[PDB]
């Protein structure tokens, strides 16, 4: 069950994204979460097919980077060690961020046993990073301060 | 430690060849090439440091994409200038792999990899742009 | 820790079921989720005891099949590749569906190292399938269209 | 990725705690969940640093025991085999309890491959136990009876 | 590939024996037996295909359960007819195992397994029903 | 557990085929065949039980020998009846091996083995006897 | 020695089922079926003997092909007779594999294999022919 | 089973030494020491039983903490009495490890471990308290 | 080089067939040798492609059997242990027969390391047998007696 | 050699603790305890010597049994005296195991083992007897 | 017997070349076959001596390429899949071509077990290619059409 | 896949350096260098394709030999132009090895190897020829 | 297939001998080739039977030596490195000589895996040597000079 | 043999790039660069020869140190000339490693290693010196 565990975390993460989506009160966030849900299906074919099929692209990954930067700009300085939480909106994403870093781990494991495209892991990491932006902004627009450890 | 050494050393090669290449381009392309010699520095700083040292920003990579977008609108080496940047493109490609070999091995250098891959596609664009600019004349 | 990981996913999945339950607005769904929560305890003894104790039956599994069919009938055609989500009701179940397919995976792994009854995995798969029905119907009764990839 | 998987479950569990927190309607519970979220960061350094850094203490663990007892007193007799659920408050914690016992499992696994302080696992177990108290009390103050299997 | 071959081949045996057995029963039991020869086809179609081809429906298995429920209300071979279906029951049982051996090995054929296990309990019922019907006379 | 499963399942096959075959013989041979369906039961009872349950008696096997002795005095299938019992003989032979495979593996089922081997030689005799009886006519 | 035992034993099964089946066909098909019971004998003689004993002829297999050619011109079991030969076809198929398993393992039984594969395609034809003959009526 | 045996046996040692030590303290410290001989019993009961038997309560450990808190406010063996409890402290420490060796090995005895570690810090306190009480005189 | 050695013997045998062909003075023999040369190309695809491509059939093999029988009839009794030779015609085929039995050997070896269709070996054996018929007949029509050992 | 070293060293511990304990008992129990310090000597003499040196007698062990029988007629440490012998009992128990670990490893020290096991049950009796004797007062 | 098998195929191939030579009716062909027979002796020393002795050169290999081209020019288009044969001249070379590709195989095998110069295999492959030219031309000058599969 | 990647990437380097070098030579040598950039393309096309794609012709290599023959009649870098082609020669040499490493590993790229080896000897000749041509002046 | 490969080269070599025989124009040569063809059948039983059956003798081998000497006398000095060829007669034997040295190789290989009589290899080597005499004499009586490398 | 091949080949690269670079410097720096192309020759001569051939002198390395000392008194590529020597510096660095990889593997090339490491620090100095000399203007 090499890539099997990988797929099953994609399906797992995917469901979490669509929960945080249905909770978010902001359109740019919901849009984002949805593009991702889709790109997860792609990511999941890239791995299931060994790349023979539809493939994760650079623009896919580029898009994610374009958005993180745009949000880093709204936030500003990110002090390190953010206790996850704040609102239901922000909390739900920290949950999804987590499963995303789990996903990363599961991709790491598979590569060392079966061929995987790099873009798969590159997208996977940018996604975790960007879910962190989401939680943050959410509390920001709700005027909710993060606690720092 | 080998993949690190290769990585950086091969990166040293790349930034050196740019430093030669930047002498054959307009002020505008020079000022770009000199910017990249910097981000490659931050790249090697992260890498030599195995991750302890902070590398390049996400903002750096958006910048690249912006450039790629900017130039796409308008045999290696139609000119000697063209050949220079195309030579730099092949180096980029190998640095891009030798840094990829670093990541799969440890789990360091994700932005770097991305930064470098966009960069070789940019090098490509530049070479072809001066080809255009001198052929337009 | 052969079956240990298995048990711990049962307890994990079980908690998720009882979250989606407390969110559902429909009685046949909540009933179902509860029968399952119970059958998970059985399933968890079958594995902990090597079958010596209480055991997963055919009727247990038959019951699940009886319900899926009854709901496939209400839905109709299920186009493939459903982006999980839609409502909080439907979303919460996609989460539980996911942990269910994870559970399957964890049972697969154990069998190849310690004896497990088939009914354990057979029930485990039908449960994932049926949680998919639930999410669907939920959006249906809420008049919420699924997005397809 | 020895302790890596461990860290990633800490971050995972941590996010869940801060979801159940934002749902709880009681101050002693929310306080508790927060002390924990913090102690998880400590726990996560103890493991990342091999103990060289900040370390899980006895008082940290003692504190958790002090609270469980105080709540066992309010509840009374705990019949065994509680079907998880009851309220959203109680349900969310059963989810977090689960990931906590998963965490335990993940610490078990690491110790047998890399040195870990005992206090790490001792804290980890008391945390699962105490999250069970939380769910319970929640239903109690909501006057919601647990179902027993 | 062996467990697949066994599976299907052993399934071929089963459906052949039904095809012989269906000649000794009333029109009603024939029309059932002929229905099962079909679902076994869809079963072997899924299996030969290692999963690519869609197999039997969930609705197929509810149908079985319905039958089981229907007949339970009213030494192998009290009659030759009885013996036939009981013979079919033992084949069913082995197909049921040889298909189980397929699943644990790959992770294909879950409904099939279920379909087959209900089926052998049905075969049992049928044999005992004609036993009843001729003994009631 | 596999050799046990095979053993019994294969035994289930055998006793089922007898149950069909017993419909084509005189009352005398039926009453024998029905006796054997019993001892096969006790056989599968011992075997399923891995030895805990008592199986067949030594007196059972003397009984067989008596029969062998009794019939020896007077291409498969000179008749359909003949073919039946000869078919049963081949099944017997395989049950006899699948039970032998149980013994060498554990150390259970000694009388059974013996019982089964005498039995296939008896099945042989019976088939050939009706061949004689109908050809004598 | 196992693959040999399986092979022959499974062959014993096949020829027994033919011997039952030959009772439901015309004299012509009986006389064919009785011919095959013979070649199967020569087959098991070669095989039991691990090759020392001569098996079947090439002329035997041309004979089969001739028959295949002869009948091709004009759900198992449209009739009980049809079902019989179709049942024999599934057995043939498994004998065909169990003999194939003998060859790859040793390097004995090449004609046999061929003989058996043509044979199952013939069994198929026969079953379908009586289906035709009774449906033509 | 070895780590269990060590554990309990070493626990037997500990509770025996307390039973000697309790003869040199005031009624108050005796009544504590006698309470601990009990919880150690429940400890060995859990452990000998590999977990089946319920061990000590969480309420037991709060009790300890309460005591630790209570005494902290006010070379081994300033007195013979002091030496006794300090001797008990070293035993405690080894029981604490031998029980830790049980947990990592199986996953039994979490409260016990905790109970024992608080306990050795308490033993320490007691020894130093009588040291104080006799030196205050 | 699993099937590689196999292919290279096919090409090897094939060249030998076309030498014996160009020497034969009889049309049925030359025809035969040519059908074979062709079927060797098929046989060589069956193996190179794992069967995915063109495949050796039964009729291919049936054809060979049809011809051997027809020639066994002309010859009659074949005493065993024929010293190869007699004429250049008959000799050249004994050479090709030999490489054919070598081929068999090379197919035997490959099967135990990579999947091969049976028909490949079945055809391969019938071909050796039939090349023996050829040599024989050749001497027969030339009125040349074989020497027996 | 380790199990020997443990054994004897642990035996050295035991006989030392008796030598302390014998100071708190009547002349009668002292004279017993001093007898055992002897047999333990002969025990360590056998053991250190890996068997070459003769150990204790069978008559020694009957003697023990006699004592066990003698005292059985009439929380560790009801008295300090009681605690002493109970402490000795736990040591005995561990010596008893460490000597058992010698036997399974080599095949030396059978009587010893037996001698030691009876002895810990005797130590138990003694402790409980003074408990009785002072409580009877 | 590492290189031993290699040498023995050189001696084997060499004898075949000198058979096809004595059959050829054309001088450029016979010359060629003879240069080769010689170069095979060189090739056979290069391998026997580990290269210490006489060595296969580039010009040796260059010469072979010079000739193939000159003959490709006379032939023209080479449709693929040529059934070997046509004449005794052309047939004999297809035999020698075959043993040449066998030789290649035998050199492949040795390299992976003992050091061999590349020029050895490079010459070995060009030789097989060129023997194919020979067969072809032979039929051409004899006005004999190749059969294509 | 690594040896392929190296091969082509290293080939990319080579053809890039030629593309720079072709700017310092006469029209005649440029038109040669541009021809080789082509054959290197066909080389990388074969190689990237692992053999599926047809590579360079034999006629291509005769062409080289012709050139080698043509120039042989008449410290790196007597001129900057000379240095260029000599630099290209060292790259050629490494491409020649990295392609050799491809062949021994798979059995692809025989002409390529040959093509490349002649080529580095040609690069050598060219460099030395301009050295001659400018020194003749 | 230990001795199997051995047998198959015997049958292979044997066919080649009977080709060179049918080409030879001299009676002592043809006689020789025939004695051998026979002795190959013996040699082939010695190996197939493990020696239990008919066996290669000393006189068999002695005979071969008797003949080589008698021919060495007719030839005279044998300069080393004879390019194989000269006539069809001499060429055909160089082919058979080659397969004979191959045979040797194949016997070498078998001995190290299954028991073989020495006389088998001793005969096998003398046969290769003597086939070299044959080729030589053939060219001699044809007045054809060997080329030397 | 691989580390040798790399070593020398990589050395071939280095001396070629110098040969290009020596065209952009004054007579003085040219005459140095031409001296080093020599010592690199002696370096590759030693190395190709695996040690049999004598390499460079100790006097050669003092010479380097002298130069280092001489120039230290007064982003790659402030000039194209600067870039050249800096490019040579990165090559030097890799040759320095690929020769280090030779030594640890065999135990050949100690002076070489040293010679090369001083050399890259010299290349650095030179590049920075012309940077100074043109910037001083």
């Amino acid at each position: 069950s090499p890539v099997v565990e990988v797929q099953g975390t994609i399906d797992e993460l995917n469901s979490f994204i669509g929960y945080a989506l249905v909770l978010s009160r902001w359109d740019d966030i919901r849009n984002d979460l949805f593009r991702i849900q889709n790109d997860l299906f792609v990511l999941g074919e890239d791995v299931s097919t060994g790349g023979k099929g539809r493939t994760v692209t650079m623009d896919m990954i580029i898009y994610l980077i374009k958005r993180s930067v745009e949000m880093k700009a709204e936030i500003g300085k990110i002090e390190l060690f953010v206790v996850p939480g704040g609102s239901v909106e922000s909390a739900s994403l920290h949950m999804a961020r987590a499963v995303s870093r789990r996903l990363e781990r599961r991709i790491k494991a598979a590569s060392e046993l079966t061929e995987i495209n790099a873009n798969v892991l590159l997208y996977a990491n940018m996604l975790s990073n960007i879910l962190f932006m989401h939680a943050l902004i959410s509390n920001k627009r709700l005027n909710i301060p993060e606690k720092i450890w | 430690d080998d993949p690190i050494i290769e990585a950086n050393g091969t990166l040293d090669e790349l930034t050196s060849f740019i430093g030669e290449a930047k002498h054959y381009v307009d002020e505008e392309m020079k000022g770009i090439l000199e910017e990249i010699q910097n981000d490659i520095y931050k790249i090697m700083g992260e890498i030599g440091s195995k991750g302890k040292i902070e590398g390049i920003s996400e903002e750096r990579i958006k910048w690249l994409a912006g450039l790629i977008e900017r130039y796409s609108e308008m045999l290696p080496g139609g000119t000697l200038e063209s050949a220079k940047l195309d030579v730099c493109r092949t180096i980029a490609r190998r640095a891009e792999r030798k840094v990829a070999t670093v990541l799969r091995e440890f789990g360091i250098g994700t932005l770097a990899a991305i930064y470098l891959a966009l960069l070789s596609r940019l090098l490509f664009l530049l070479a072809r742009v001066i080809e255009i600019e001198k052929n337009k004349l």
